[PDB]
DNA sequence: TACTTGGCCCTCCTCAT
DNA sequence: CAAGTAG
RNA sequence: UUUGAGGAGG
């Protein structure tokens, strides 16, 4: 169906899962030889870059939220809330 | 409502279907000494409307078999004379959080 | 005859091209896959249009590798050939069998029994052809088929077509 | 492969693929009422030559455009302006657009965006379908006979004299070379 | 049994627990959404105690010259003795606190008053304490206004639910109340004033604090719960090393059976 | 060694997705199979070289994809069909919801 | 996985239809004729028989050869035969049904037995449960035994109205071994129900009807439980084993395929000789027989078609039967590759969250690392280290999707790395791991340790996450899974990591602490009475890693 | 008022040992137990015979029966049971999968 | 009436046909 | 060893 | 190699 970007009503905040597996997911691909959107301080671990792409919410990643009856909302690492 | 003292022929009870839309529903005098609906452990239900029924399900964005059923013969059912469709609330204490409001549909 | 069909491709895009201008590795794919394709059930894919709004819309990561895949939507200039139809083409060549006419990207054929009887077949002719009482039929002459059947293949399509009967022939 | 605007239920039994013939039945893809990206509904899309030898160079061509807007950071004569419209935005291995393009601009009936633009307008006042509307439009017809036969779709839909007017309209606005 | 029986029930993005066929279970984890890890024994001081002690705990009267703060307290103490318009949002408060008494009371018959509830507060405050240096003897810097206006606006954002409409913003209220009473319980003027002298920034903090260490004891969705609460139980179940009737591990084998003759029938009547 | 069902049933608790998919897949069987778009069967006769497909019975050469299940899954299905029943494996829903 | 790329476009399965196969169907799809039961030997000369396995079904003796589908054995599934029964069989686990069916139809003119006429009727059929209506259709219905051709409509029980005919009294039945009788009632009438007429009522039910009772006009029509065509499984599903050449191997199916077609061509060679009428059924119960047990052999009437040696045989259906069987023994837990084991002891040296990996493992188990520029010098160092001293490698791949050996290849002290290529490494330190102890009942019983590549043969442990997993050192051993893509590890790291586990959920307090010594021995420490002199409390100071350097 | 006791019977069951569970296990428990209607028994006669999928119930107890049945009465399978997509092969709707990633190339030229 | 399937997890040996 | 389920 | 039984380990 689809849901817009108003209306929404999931957690404003990044589910562990998410985090995990975004973090996980942009490791891959930095490890993949994938670009890298941030200055590597000399890192050289792709799931330590991956770490700091998203301490700068620099991460071009989109979470897609299914709902039990099919819908799903669209939520960017940019907006997501990291707590943790 | 017919309150039976022993009981009812099988011969008459077959004939309270006969009269729509009208109903007809059947107690023992034994079955309500004590209104079940006063004890400790039995929370308080309510009926839903049509309306707030049709509004639940949209507002959770349920179907109506994905929710929680309640006896069509259950004590409590009968006690509010529910229907093979009526949705009932069930606001009961929790010692997690205050007040907790579960539905039940009935089948 | 020829369309302008509504379709769409899908696209698996290694992390590598993940870069800035992607946008633009994707389409370009795109035209790789799809311009020169062949399908009985879209016939002859010739030229993607509006090149420029072709929609992409959001790609997902696979998730094995970081691989995203896209449903590329776009749009473009089909042609397929039916029973039926009929079509103008340029003989290219001729035997003793029949010549074959090409109608557009495609090329129909022509059986020596499937073109009138007054036409024979010239084999001491350079180039060969076909004669008639007032008709010369050979390379270059333009003719008018109409395509009695066809037969996909590959990434091609033919089809035999008769001009035994009216108004078909050289023009 | 590439999908077509339209997911058929194909549960199991996929049997009763029909003939394919100029009875209007095109296969279920190209039926006069099909499915736009935008989801609405849309009538297929005739394509008559000439008509479409401009569609095509008008994309190949602003396709040339978009193509160096990110480079910063008369019969014979037309075989030539094209060779080269494609040696430079087409993927050069498509010989099929090759052989389109002549096909589609030797055989082509007219030049100008504006002649192709009446010759629509004239045969869109018909209610005949799509095909027809470009047979009509891509195969020259001297006589009804030549057409309601070179077009049998057509035989019942309309008077001869009435499509014989319109095949004498063609032949006025096509055109010359 | 367990684990198959539940596997498929995890929490969804909704913030409900359903299933394969998304057959509501529960409509929100646990009855309050949050995640066990984030629970902790706390005590709901609103309960239990004679009505004496209740009254000369959180009662403030600002029109009685000994049930008023001692200006020793609040800044504003003397200037503040008698205003009218706050004794109406300290009556508003106490009123408060009251219902809630009757209210625990009712759900909880036992008079316990110790349960597992997110975000510790006894030690958010704590903290607050020797995070600014707090000394007893200086009085305080918070409105009267400033406290109890505040409490309010915390459970304002103590969202476990989100809902644009009614049914579900007022499961918001649902799922949250047994905690506000706790929140009510620790942030009652006098106590914030007399227990735990804290300033306006100690106070403004421990705020702060409470809010965001409650979104985070929320649950996650995505949380296979189900599989989580299997284990939980049957783990329990081995654990099992074995005041005369049916008990322990055949008692869960009966039950779980759904069992017509159980060994002990039994039945109290009071 | 194994990684017998509790150890699923942990993994599953944990929500660990994707390693579990793993442990599973890449990690044992993992096997490439073609079905038919059409009966959602595993007679495709993939020829993998000369890109030929087909799928006769349904008749097919269009229609055909490749998916990725345990080989162990695979069996578990032929030997069903074996048994005369028929699981069939679509790439897509239908029946919504 | 597998190998060798494919054009075929590729997707997740999203559904399963469940069906059952149209005679028709299993021929389309097969691919041998099946005609001889036995197995190759063109008169001892080693191939295989245009006959059973191979006609063109899939293969063996390592030969690209299976229809051109080439391929050879690993990368080609089997390819289905068939095999023309003689006469319509049951099916050894639908009988029940395809009994209860006729309890709902009658013969004759086979149709149901209640019409939206009966009221009782009408709200069985409003019931949207296919298992369910059928359930109540079946229990009004197997009683009335009478195909009544008319019944009192929705007014007067005085006027008859008429619907279907032939009122044909209805046997009522029982099932003996694999046949169904039914007696016709002065004093009954038995015959045995023959298949053929039994499928023949089916064949006959109508469309709505299906439909009405638990059903499916397109996947699963009742005239299917009832076996015409018999599929038959290539040889993957029923493999052989070669002691080398001159010997055997065949699988227990591949024989009851043969007993199964044994027993029908003597069926069908009775039809077309001396068939002596009914000295035939005598000889086509054995075919009933054979397909069935063929099925399913754990059956009530007991004879268990015993394989010469008095070995059961195994039915199909034994191989999917619950634990040590394909479903929960194959599928629902496999055993896994890149996994090990040993003995556990403690070690007051290791953070909680680490766990010490014997040398030797940990030049055994490996992990698939991906060259880039980040690491191709590091990488390349490990992998002329060669896979024997211990930071190096073992296998190198590249793109070519081809393996070259690390302790073999002529050319292993040489290969210039490419970005891209995978290096398959030994684990190192501070590689995430799963370690876990069976029996597994807690999200605990498995957590993720940071690799400690340490001597001597044993998984060193932290003491404190000892009773999450609930192990001591009494000979107690241990689990360990190393995980294969960036993001795996990632799960392990963020969701399985030991340090995330310190509060358990299922009881809202932590679950792990202090214990033994550590334990004992910090009350010691406390006490007022202790106290400890400079000397002493200055190697203390240095042990706390963290420590400010402040006396 | 069952549940009630359901529950307060399974407490019981783990307090007679001096142990601890966070209700909301043996709530869930018990509310799986009870939602469907009534009692509905953690065995093969009563969950694993609801509208679950095939496939999952399958990977309990009445396996192979199970299966029958379903393409006999043409079964469709969601691949939304955990176990499903385990013996399929493919990551299961949990946790980590119980969402989707995509890149959304907007944002993915603001990075440069 | 009678009987049917359920039966910790994992691992490791040795033996015999 | 048992209890329940179903014919 | 598969299988089937017995002994043992936490
Ligand atoms: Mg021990
Ligand atoms: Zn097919
Ligand atoms: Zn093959
Ligand atoms: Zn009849």
């Amino acid at each position: 169906k689809a849901i817009p970007k108003d209306q929404r009503a999931t957690t404003p905040y990044m589910t562990k899962y998410e985090r995990a597996r975004i973090l996980g997911t942009r490791a891959l691909q930095i490890s993949m030889n994938a670009p890298v959107f941030v200055d590597l301080e000399g890192e050289t671990d792709p799931l330590r870059i991956a770490m700091k792409e998203l301490a700068e919410k620099k991460i071009p990643l989109v979470i897609r939220r299914y709902l039990p009856d099919g819908s799903f909302e669209d939520w960017s690492v940019e907006e997501l809330i990291v707590d943790l | 409502i017919f309150v039976y003292q022993n009981n009812i022929t099988p011969s008459a009870m077959k004939l309270v279907p006969s009269i729509p839309p009208a109903t007809i529903e059947t107690f023992n005098e034994a079955a309500l000494v004590v209104n079940i609906t006063h004890h400790e452990l039995v929370p308080k239900h309510i009926r839903l409307s049509s309306d707030e029924k049709r509004e639940l399900l949209k507002r959770y964005r349920l179907k109506e078999s994905q929710l929680p059923r309640i006896q069509r013969a259950d004590p409590v059912a009968l006690y509010l004379g529910l229907k093979r469709g009526e949705v009932v609330k069930i606001i009961r204490k929790s010692e997690t959080s205050g007040r907790y409001a579960s539905y039940r549909i009935c089948m | 005859m020829f369309f302008i069909k509504d379709l769409s491709l899908n696209i698996t895009l290694h992390p590598s091209f993940f870069g800035p201008r992607m946008k633009q590795y994707l389409k370009t794919k795109l035209l790789e896959e799809v311009e020169g394709s062949c399908t009985g059930k879209f016939g002859y894919i010739l030229c993607v249009l509006d090149y420029d709004n072709i929609d992409i819309q959001r790609g997902r990561i696979l998730p094995t590798d970081g691989s995203a895949e896209f449903n590329v939507k776009y749009r473009a200039v089909v042609f397929k050939p039916f029973k039926g139809e009929v079509v103008d083409g340029t003989v290219v060549s001729c035997s003793q069998h029949g010549f074959e006419v090409q109608v557009g990207p495609m090329k129909v054929f022509v059986t020596k029994h499937l073109m009138p009887q007054d036409l024979t077949f010239n084999a001491g002719s350079n180039p060969p052809s076909y004669q008639s009482s007032e008709d010369v039929i050979t390379i270059k002459s333009r003719i008018r088929v109409k395509i009695e059947g066809c037969i996909s293949q590959v990434s091609s399509i033919h089809a035999i077509g008769s001009i035994k009967e009216d108004y078909l022939g050289a023009i | 492969s590439t999908s077509t605007f339209q997911t058929r239920r194909r549960r199991l039994k996929k049997v009763e693929e029909e003939e394919n013939a100029a009875t209007l039945q095109l296969g279920q893809e190209f039926q006069l009422k099909q499915i736009n990206h935008q989801g609405e509904e849309e009538e297929l899309i005739a394509l008559n030559l000439s008509e479409a030898r401009l569609v095509i160079k008008e994309a190949l061509v602003e396709r040339r455009r978009a193509f160096k807007r990110s480079q910063k950071k008369t019969r014979e004569k037309e075989l030539e302006s094209i060779d080269v419209l494609l040696e430079q935005t087409t993927g050069g291995n498509n010989k099929d657009l090759k052989n389109t393009m002549q096909y589609l601009t030797n055989f082509s009936r007219f030049r100008d965006q504006e002649t192709v633009g009446a010759v629509i307008q004239l045969l869109k006042s018909t209610g005949l379908h799509p095909f027809e509307v470009a047979q009509l439009g891509s195969l020259a017809c001297d006589t009804a006979d030549e057409a309601k036969t070179l077009i049998p779709s057509l035989n019942n839909k309309i008077s001869d004299d009435e499509l014989e007017r319109i095949l004498k309209e063609l032949s006025n606005l096509e055109t010359l070379y | 049994r367990l684990v198959k029986a539940l596997e498929d029930i995890m929490v969804h993005y909704d913030n409900t627990t359903r299933n394969s066929l998304g057959n509501v279970i529960q409509f929100i984890y646990g009855e309050d959404g949050m995640d066990a890890a984030h629970i902790e024994k706390q005590s709901l001081d609103t309960i239990g105690g004679s009505d004496a002690a209740f009254e000369k705990r959180y009662r403030v009267d600002l029109l009685n010259t000994d049930h008023t703060l001692d200006p020793s307290l609040l800044e504003s103490g003397s200037e503040i003795l008698g205003d009218l318009k706050l004794q109406v949002l300290l009556d508003e408060e106490y009123k408060q606190l009251v219902k809630d008494r009757k209210f625990l009371r009712e759900v909880f018959v036992d008079g316990e008053a110790n349960w597992p509830l997110p975000v510790n507060i006894r030690r958010i405050i704590q903290n607050a304490q020797q995070t600014f240096h707090i000394d007893h003897t200086k009085p305080s810097d918070l409105t009267i206004k400033d406290i109890v206006l505040g409490v309010k606006d915390l459970q304002e954002n103590l969202l476990v639910l989100r809902g644009k409409n009614e049914i579900i913003q007022n499961a918001q209220r649902d799922a949250v109340t047994l905690f506000c009473c706790l929140l009510r319980s620790r942030l009652a003027t006098r106590r914030v004033l007399q227990e735990y002298r804290l300033t306006k920034q100690a106070f403004d903090w421990v705020l702060s604090n409470i809010e965001a260490q409650f979104l985070r004891s929320v649950v996650h969705p995505g949380e296979m719960v189900g599989v989580l609460a299997a284990q939980s139980i049957g783990e329990p179940a081995t654990q099992m090393t074995l005041k005369k009737v049916t008990s322990g591990v055949p008692r869960l084998k009966e039950i779980l059976n759904v069992a017509k003759n159980m060994k002990t029938p039994s039945l109290t009547v009071y | 060694l194994r990684f017998g069902e509790m150890e699923r049933d942990c993994m599953i608790a944990h929500g660990a997705a994707s390693f579990l998919k793993e442990r599973l897949m890449e990690a044992s069987d993992a096997f490439r199979v073609h079905i038919c778009g059409i009966c959602g069967l595993m007679t495709v006769i993939a020829k993998l070289n000369h890109n030929q497909f087909e799928c006769k019975g349904c008749d097919n050469k269009i229609d055909i994809y490749q998916i990725h299940i345990p080989y162990a899954a695979k069996l578990l299905f032929q030997e069903l069909m074996a048994m005369n029943i028929t699981p069939r494996l679509y790439t897509d829903r239908s029946r919504d919801f | 996985v597998g190998q060798q790329y494919s054009s075929a476009p590729l997707r997740t399965v999203k559904e399963v239809q469940f069906g059952l196969f149209s005679p028709e169907e299993v021929r389309a799809i097969s691919v041998a004729k099946i005609r001889f039961p036995e197995t190759m030997d063109e008169t001892q000369t080693r191939a295989k028989i245009g006959g059973l396995n191979d006609p063109r079904l899939g293969s063996i003796d390592r030969n690209l050869k299976c229809q051109t589908c080439q391929e050879g054995m690993n990368e080609c599934p089997g390819h289905f035969g068939h095999i023309d029964l003689a006469k319509p069989v049951f099916h050894v686990g639908f009988i029940a049904k395809i009994k209860k069916v006729c309890e709902c139809v009658c013969m004759h003119c086979g149709k149901l037995l209640l019409d939206e006429h009966n009221e009782l009727m009408r709200q069985a059929l409003a019931i949207k449960d296919s298992k369910k209506r059928f359930a109540a259709i079946w229990t009004l219905c197997k009683t009335k035994m009478v195909c009544e051709t008319d019944v009192p409509s929705e007014d007067d029980p005085t006027q008859l109205v008429s619907r279907g005919g032939c009122g044909n009294t209805q046997p009522t039945i029982r099932k003996d071994g694999l046949k169904l009788v039914g007696s016709w009632k002065d004093e009954p009438e038995l015959r045995v129900l023959s298949t053929e007429e039994i499928l023949n009522i089916f064949k006959h039910i109508s469309v709505k009807d299906f439909t009405s009772l638990g059903f499916n006009e397109v996947f699963s029509r009742p005239e299917w439980m009832i076996l015409t065509c018999l599929p038959v499984p290539p040889p993957p599903v029923r493999p052989s084993i070669s002691f080398n050449e001159s010997q055997r191997g065949e699988d227990d199916l591949t024989f009851k395929l043969a007993d199964i077609l044994k027993a029908n061509i003597s069926l069908e060679t009775l039809e077309h000789n001396g068939a002596p009428h009914h000295a035939i059924e005598e000889a086509e119960s054995l075919l009933q027989f054979h397909v069935a047990t063929y099925m399913d052999n754990d059956i009530a009437g007991q004879p268990q078609a015993l394989q010469k040696s008095g070995r059961p045989v195994k039915s199909i259906r034994a191989r999917l039967k619950g634990k040590e069987g394909r479903i929960r023994g194959n599928l629902m837990g496999k055993r896994v590759d890149f996994s090990a084991r040993t003995v556990i002891s403690g070690d007051p040296n290791l953070e909680l969250d680490q766990v010490g990996v014997p040398k030797s493992i940990a030049k055994t188990l490996t992990y698939p690392e991906v060259v880039t520029p980040y690491n191709i010098d590091r990488l390349t160092q490990l992998v002329r280290n060669g896979p024997n001293e211990h930071p190096g490698a073992k296998y190198v791949i590249r793109d070519s999707g081809d393996r070259i050996d690390l302790r073999y290849s002529k050319r292993a002290g040489d290969i210039q790395l490419q970005y891209g290529w995978k290096v398959e490494r030994h684990i190192m330190d501070n590689d995430p791991v799963l370690f876990n102890r069976q029996p597994s009942l807690h999200k605990m019983s498995m957590m993720a340790h940071r690799v400690k590549v340490i001597p001597y043969s044993t998984f060193r442990l932290n003491l404190s996450v000892t009773s999450p997993y609930n192990a001591d050192f009494d000979g107690d051993e241990m689990n360990l899974h190393v995980p294969q893509s960036e993001e795996t590890r990632a799960e392990l790291s963020q969701l399985c990591a030991v340090p995330l586990q310190i509060v358990s959920p299922q009881s809202n307090k932590p679950c792990m602490g202090i214990v033994q010594d550590t334990l004992c021995g910090i009350r010691k420490l406390t006490l007022r009475d202790t106290f400890i002199e400079l000397d002493q409390v200055l190697n203390m100071l240095y042990w706390v890693p963290d420590w400010d350097g402040v006396i | 008022a069952g549940r009630a006791a359901l529950y307060k019977e399974v407490y019981n069951v783990i307090a007679s040992d001096g142990s601890y569970v966070n209700y909301r296990h043996m709530a869930l428990l018990v509310d799986v137990m009870t939602t469907q209607g009534g009692l509905t028994s953690v065995t093969r006669h009563g969950f694993n015979r609801s509208n679950t999928g095939a496939l999952m119930r399958c990977s309990f107890e009445e396996t192979v029966e199970i299966l029958f049945e379903a393409g006999a009465s043409a079964e469709l399978d969601d691949c939304r049971g955990v176990s499903e997509n385990v013996i399929l092969g493919q990551m299961a709707p949990i946790g980590t999968g119980a969402f989707d990633v995509m890149i959304d190339e907007e944002s993915l030229v603001k990075y440069m």
